[PDB]
């Protein structure tokens, strides 16, 4: 896979290369992928090859990284949750993943 | 011992190309 | 995703973050996400988003996190096994993932 | 050397909600 | 899940509640779960709960366990193979996951 | 860095019993 | 599973036993095996057993496989990125995923 | 803090082979 905004990849702390869940809104796809940098401010979500066949333009998809640490590093873990607009621009960046702006 | 935590999380993205033939 | 009773995630040694494995005993569904705490006492069983394609409400479902260690510590590794009632209630704890109460 | 290992487990649990404009 | 005679677990070095995924030579199915110990010398191999959805009796499986490890280790890792009989009865244990007896 | 090995398989397993109720 | 010709796993920087992820481009399929080594330079992409449902003779595939590190180290790593031709002979490895050659 | 990071890709690979009895 997946291109993403080099802006969007920075505000969620993924790096190039990074392991990617995708799960999809629209069609309910679960896949597994890693990143690739887009270009930075362009907004592309973009799927490529065999992730094609699950998730389609348009689609409103989540993006998701995981870590692996000690469980005393786990227990005062903060995640990086990017909440985006209409034109996958970061809106809002925060720890909680069930926030959701105004 | 070693969980496995969310780090990263890009919600309500909207794909915006998804094609077989391009690769990255 | 998944909002689980706060009870049911300090039971069962489950941060928020935490990444859980959800399997359906009615229709076989299997898929990974993360825990979110619910509101303690409530018996909260959520699924948010896309995995509501796959889990519905009223399902059975089982909930599985793992830990990567050591092989010597896994020769004496003890998991958390919570087993629930009717209402989300957790009614036993211990250490093995077979055994069923009464 | 690592092993993966089974940790914790919720057993029949009924769901109680589930819907895809949910968040959390 | 799944529950595996002791003396398979044993052979496979396999310990209770490892990782354990599950292939199925019958009807494609994949998934992962955990070891359970299953009475010693049964030959034992069943599928409980969920996975009872894509897993059927009789079906010929593929049980397999991964590790993490430095790099180092990986280059001389040897995996534990074992091979089974009709029976579920360990006839061969090897270094070669491609290797089969006679 | 560390790499994901294979490090069990048990192959051409018989499954013996398989079904929905059963926990363990 | 999957053999691979011991040229590819040598120029991918792949170990026997690796876990590795198959992508079809054709059909969409995607799976997690691990590598077996393959005959040195008879461009063999075997796939065996169960994984046989998923994935044909003929088949475009992605091969791919994860290393998790350190965050520092991962601020700085370079993977192995081996494209092949017609005949499944390599011929251009480099930094990036998504390079094309030509 | 561990990162799972791509550390091998081999891709447009034409699988030679592929049957339901072949092992390995
Ligand atoms: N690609
Ligand atoms: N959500
Ligand atoms: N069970
Ligand atoms: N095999």
């Amino acid at each position: 896979x997946v291109t993403i905004d080099a802006d969007l990849m920075d505000a969620a702390d993924l790096l190039e290369g990074e392991q990617v869940t995708i799960v999809d809104i629209d069609n309910g796809a679960r896949l597994v992928t890693y990143a690739i940098t887009g270009e930075r401010g362009s907004g592309v979500i973009g799927i490529n090859g065999a992730a094609a066949h699950l998730v389609h333009p348009g689609d409103l998809v989540i993006l998701i990284a995981y870590a692996t640490m000690d469980d005393a590093r786990a227990r005062t873990y903060q995640p990086r949750i990017v909440f985006v607009d209409a034109y996958n621009k970061p809106i809002d960046i925060g720890h909680d993943p069930a926030f959701v702006p105004e | 011992m070693l969980r496995t935590m969310l780090k990263s999380k890009i919600h309500r993205a909207t794909v915006t190309c998804a094609d077989l033939h391009y690769v990255g």
